[PDB]
């Protein structure tokens, strides 16, 4: 089937759903996945309790 | 001799009406040859799912034998005096007409009176005609244009008797008992739904005398069709082995009434027609024709205005290779919207001249004149004089064409029918989106 008539609006819906989730995260639980320890000046004199990546 | 004088010099077609309801019409001008024909209001539009194809079978058996004239003797009487007998049965009309000499008019009616009223319907003739119809259905299967048009009718009038083909399904043709044929003749060959047209050198008084003497015994003094519906769809028969790709796209147009036919027939005349074997080609006024000739984008294209009583199909049918269907769709749709949005006066004048030539060229010769008389009496209820046609053409201008095209073309769901290597045919969503212009 041609891409324009169908697989544009479907991708539009997908991108809208992705935006729904993404603004839910941004606007209700901003620092959800991020570790709170980032909100602290980087002091090389103190190792954090647990060093973990994303 | 300034056209208008010639238009008013055309002899008029007097119309009379017998008690039975047969509408007798004649138009004598000079000729020693005449075309006399009975037009019935029967056809595939009236037959139900089981009677589909009965009209075709009746037309086939009409000439084979009658009651008064047993079998081939009928043909003898037609051949001995040089007359040419013919019959055609479209979806909503049937017609049996003979071309004969002016002298043979008294006989000419009689044979016709034998054919329409008292046929033979011999069982063995039915048995052989069944095989004849099956083979003819195969021939029509080989007819790619006719197959495409039948597909268009099926997909446009879906769920209505109009979608039924004239010949009927092959399964029906097998059963088709003689009782069904007799019933169909009884309830579809009645006197009120008959027009006895006669062109050429026939006197209306003589025609009335012969019709009264030969048609009085017919039924003197009920399913009468129903408004069909348009179902914008498409049927795609992907058959890649076929050489060319026949495509036909149509929209709901007007009927036999609804004078919008006159402007629309102008607009279609603007699009015109063209195939491989033509003249100027790239120099043709039609933008679609010029582009197709310049880029060799087609092997044929045509604009059709099939109009039934309650509705009709108005559109274009083109024949092109498998690698030019999409470009054809673009250009045809673009021409449609160009007419809808900005028609211009010069294009409308060209269309008016073309349509003026169409009617006068068509209404030449005894047979086309008689056919026009019958069709006009059945459909319009009257034979429209050429002067009235000229006036209706004159009243058409650019604004009227733009308005009617916007009414019938702009933003409408079309009915499409493709056959052959039609895989490049744009998806129905693309086709429908082509029927509205964002710029406008
Ligand atoms: C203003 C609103 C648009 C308007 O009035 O005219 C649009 C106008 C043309 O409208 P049109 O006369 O209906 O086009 C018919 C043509 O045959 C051109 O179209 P086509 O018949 O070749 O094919 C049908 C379809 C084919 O689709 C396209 O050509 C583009 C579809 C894009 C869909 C989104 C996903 C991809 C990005 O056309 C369109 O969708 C419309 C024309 C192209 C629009 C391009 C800009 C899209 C922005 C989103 O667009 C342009 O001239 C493009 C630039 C200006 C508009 C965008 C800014
Ligand atoms: C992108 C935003 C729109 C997404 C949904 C619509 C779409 O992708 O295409 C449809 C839109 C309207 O026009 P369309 O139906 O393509 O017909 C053009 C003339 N034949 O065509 C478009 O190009 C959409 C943007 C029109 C402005």
């Amino acid at each position: 089937i041609p891409f324009h008539p169908y697989y544009t609006i479907k991708d539009i819906l997908g991108a809208l759903f992705m935006m729904l989730i993404l603004l839910i995260l941004v606007l209700f639980s901003p620092d959800l996945l991020g570790d709170p320890d980032n909100y602290t000046p980087a002091n090389p004199l103190n190792t954090p309790p647990h060093i973990k990546p994303e | 001799a300034t056209y208008a004088q010639a238009l008013q010099s055309v002899p008029e077609t007097q119309v009379s009406q017998l008690d039975n309801g047969l509408r007798v019409a004649s138009e004598q001008s000079s000729q020693p040859t005449c075309t006399v024909g009975v037009w019935i209001d029967a056809g595939s539009r009236y037959e139900n799912e089981k009677n589909n194809g009965a009209g075709y079978f009746v037309e086939h058996l009409a000439f084979k034998g009658t009651k008064n004239r047993p079998g081939s003797a009928l043909e003898k009487e037609v051949e001995s005096m040089g007359a040419h007998l013919n019959a055609y049965s479209t979806r909503e009309h049937t017609a049996y007409y003979i071309k004969a000499l002016s002298k043979d008019l008294p006989k000419a009616v009689e044979l016709l009176a034998d054919i329409v009223q008292n046929c033979s319907l011999e069982d063995s003739q039915i048995e052989k005609e069944r095989d004849v119809i099956l083979q003819e259905l195969q021939e029509n299967d080989s007819s790619m244009r006719d197959v495409v048009f039948d597909y268009l009718h099926a997909t446009a009038f879906q769920g209505t008797p109009l979608a039924q083909s004239v010949e009927g399904p092959s399964e029906n043709v097998r059963k088709l008992s003689r009782a069904d044929l007799t019933e169909y003749v009884s309830q579809h060959y009645k006197a009120p739904r008959m027009v006895l047209a006669a062109a050429g050198g026939v006197e209306h008084r003589q025609l009335l005398d012969l019709a009264q003497k030969h048609f009085s015994s017919l039924s003197g003094t009920v399913p009468a069709f129903t408004p069909c519906r348009f179902t914008g769809s498409e049927i795609r028969h992907r058959d890649d082995a076929l050489p060319l790709a026949h495509v036909a796209i149509a929209v709901e147009g007007p009927g036999w009434a609804n004078p919008d036919n006159v402007p629309l027939q102008v607009a279609n005349a603007i699009i015109g027609h063209y195939d491989s074997t033509y003249g100027g080609g790239t120099h043709m006024s039609s933008t679609l024709a010029s582009v197709a000739a310049t880029r060799k984008l087609c092997q044929s294209f045509q604009t059709f205005n099939i109009c039934y009583a309650e509705t009709g199909l108005l559109g274009a049918h083109f024949v092109c290779d498998n690698m030019s269907i999409d470009d054809m769709m673009f250009f045809l749709q673009g021409q449609w919207m160009r007419l809808c949005t900005s028609a211009t006066e010069s294009e409308v004048v060209r269309g008016k001249n073309i349509l003026r030539n169409a009617l006068v060229s068509h209404l030449d010769g005894t047979t086309p004149v008689c056919e026009d008389i019958g069709r006009s009496l059945l459909t319009y209820g009257r034979r429209i004089p050429l002067a009235e046609w000229e006036s209706r053409i004159a009243e058409v201008d650019a604004s009227v064409v733009r308005e009617v095209c916007s009414k019938y073309f702009y933003d409408q769901c079309p009915a499409v029918a493709g056959l052959g290597p039609i895989e490049q045919l744009p998806d129905y969503n693309r086709i429908r989106s082509g029927m509205f212009w964002l710029r406008f």
